């Protein structure tokens, strides 16, 4: 329990990092979170929304 | 059938052609939600409900 004071740094940026990848899977209001499908999905006019 | 009585078709084991469909004058109204119909011809589903 000696080393939490540098164990806390090693950990905050684990998280920060688990955090930013977790973000990848979110919709944002669109139809799907994966790009390829709406590519694979969606005409081009209307693909940009 | 009627409206209150409305009927479902099972639709599995296809290799299914949009092109026809899409080709054909006879339909007012056609219209797509979230998928666009030019692109129905690569897409594969599980299951098709009519």
């Amino acid at each position: 329990s000696a080393l939490g004071k540098l164990q806390d740094v090693v950990n905050q940026n684990a998280q920060a990092l688990n955090t930013l990848v977790k973000q990848l899977s979110s919709n944002f209001g669109a139809i799907s979170s994966v790009l390829n499908d709406i590519l694979s999905r969606l005409d081009p006019p209307e693909a940009e929304v | 059938a009627s409206v209150y009585a409305w009927n479902r078709k099972r639709i599995s084991n296809c290799v299914a052609d949009y092109s026809v469909l899409y080709n054909s004058a006879s339909f007012s109204t056609f219209k797509c939600y979230g998928v666009s119909p030019t692109k129905l011809n690569d897409l594969c589903f599980t299951n098709v409900y009519a």
